[PDB]
């Protein structure tokens, strides 16, 4: 009765044994499982950081725009005073070329001077006065160049506050 | 500019403390406790937590002081460390003295706690 | 008397020669000083062009800031979640490790299985089902990632609205 | 994003117009013109304009359409081209409008203006 107990046994432990080859494999499509899930918070992670630093390259060619345009209206207040100055540089020389020449002529003579007709050629050039001219004060706009750059000031404060009420919205660790 | 804000000495951080009659809430990711023996004291609430960009990041611990500078109750985020706001703070903040009014005491919290936490 | 009014004439122009150079330096002085002057004009655009330049590095700097610490929350996000799922690989491989270690004794308990002594040896290993644990789910949190992204969009959109608020301050040319 | 507006049309914006009654006034850096004979008419004021950050940032021309398309008024920059602003436009727009509504005309401006100059 024992070669039947042994019999009896061996026939429990192949049948345990099948049921322990579908739990094996059982197990390792749920290894599989995890390590795809896994795989997968990694995708969506990378992306959402992907679509993260998209928005940051905006920003930053939004901020290279408002600095160029700001440097520009500087830039442009700067070249508009000093055109208006050159235009004066241009008068001014002017005004003292035809002085430098008409002292030339009467320079050169005086060098003919005894010869007797010096009075009929030199009576013409006493009266030419040519020495006027006004010029209306040029203004570098002090308060234009300095509001960009207070209310520039004004554009990065609030900036950092809006990054503040942006970043205290989701937990850190 | 991310600093970080030590209402609390050494010793108060690492002090203990017990309820002579508990009260105990988990309030999301934060824990709430108090000891509602505490009648008619003037409370005042410390904490030590960081800050970026000039609002609450992460509180470490928050705990509550009588005049004489014993602990009565305590905000402090779970030991699984899940993440919380300046909300969930601002939130339990108000549970709590809302617990610790029950019994008639007076509470007021730290001038940093008000600057960082809340806009006023 | 013609000999005279030519001494007269000399006599008159040589003061009128002199009058022309406190003239002609007088001129060269203010050309001097108009260049001075636009000389001025630049330099002081030039340092507030560079104040601006100053702002916007700060800016650019927050805006990094905030971005690796968007990207930090996400990050962190990832590997709460990556790391619980660790933990469960590691139980479900234990699992897996009882189930194959215990299989293989069955298996080399059946190979001496004719030998007399193999029930006194086996009826031990019917009993063991050591099969059990339960895994509660792990969620990634998407409403806080899609959130972080969301409001990173409206971070963007309000610097625009700040830029703006900030260039139709001053006029353009 | 920088876009140029163009209420007008290349022959509206060189079309040539008189005033029967002159009334001219310079406002800043903009010059404002309208004919006072104008009585009882609908009107429309259409603008030429170049926009940046969604917003005004330079005018070109703009001027007044009676509902048989004639121009009755007109705000431009002086020829000097001395810069202004969106304010500057604004408040031209005002003085035009009152202008031209002393007479009982009826003054509306394009939605392009609106939507640009204004926020609303």
């Amino acid at each position: 009765s024992l070669s039947q107990a042994s019999a009896d046994l061996e026939a429990t432990l192949r049948h345990k044994l099948t049921v322990m080859y579908s739990q094996i494999n059982g197990a390792s499509r749920a290894l599989d499982d995890v390590r795809n899930r896994q795989q997968d918070v990694r995708m969506t992670a990378n992306r959402k950081v992907e679509q993260l630093q998209q928005e940051y390259t905006e920003m930053k060619a939004l901020l290279d725009a408002s600095e160029t345009t700001s440097t520009r209206k500087i830039k442009e207040e700067e070249k508009r005073v000093n055109s208006k100055f050159d235009t004066i540089y241009q008068i001014l020389l002017k005004k003292k070329s035809e002085i430098q020449t008409l002292k030339e002529e009467i320079e050169q003579s005086l060098t003919k001077r005894d010869e007797f007709e010096f009075l009929e050629k030199a009576s013409k050039l006493r009266g030419i006065s040519t020495k006027p001219v006004y010029i209306p004060e040029v203004e570098l706009n002090h308060k234009l160049i300095k509001g960009i750059h207070q209310s520039t000031i004004d554009l990065k404060n609030e900036l950092k506050q809006c990054i503040g009420r942006l970043q205290e919205l989701t937990p850190s660790s | 500019a991310s600093r970080y804000l030590t209402d609390m000495t050494l010793e108060e951080m690492s002090r203990e403390w017990s309820m002579l009659i508990p009260k105990q809430k988990v309030a999301g990711p934060l824990c709430i406790r108090m000891d509602q023996a505490i009648m008619d004291k003037n409370i005042i609430l410390k904490a030590n937590f960081s800050v970026i960009f000039d609002r609450l990041e992460t509180l470490i611990l928050l705990r509550a002081f009588t005049e004489e500078g014993a602990i009565v109750g305590e905000i402090s985020p779970l030991p699984s460390l899940p993440g919380h706001t300046a909300e969930d703070v601002k939130n339990a903040v108000g549970v709590l003295i809302g617990g610790l009014e029950w019994n008639d005491n007076t509470v007021r919290v730290s001038e940093t706690l008000q600057r960082f936490a809340w806009r006023s």
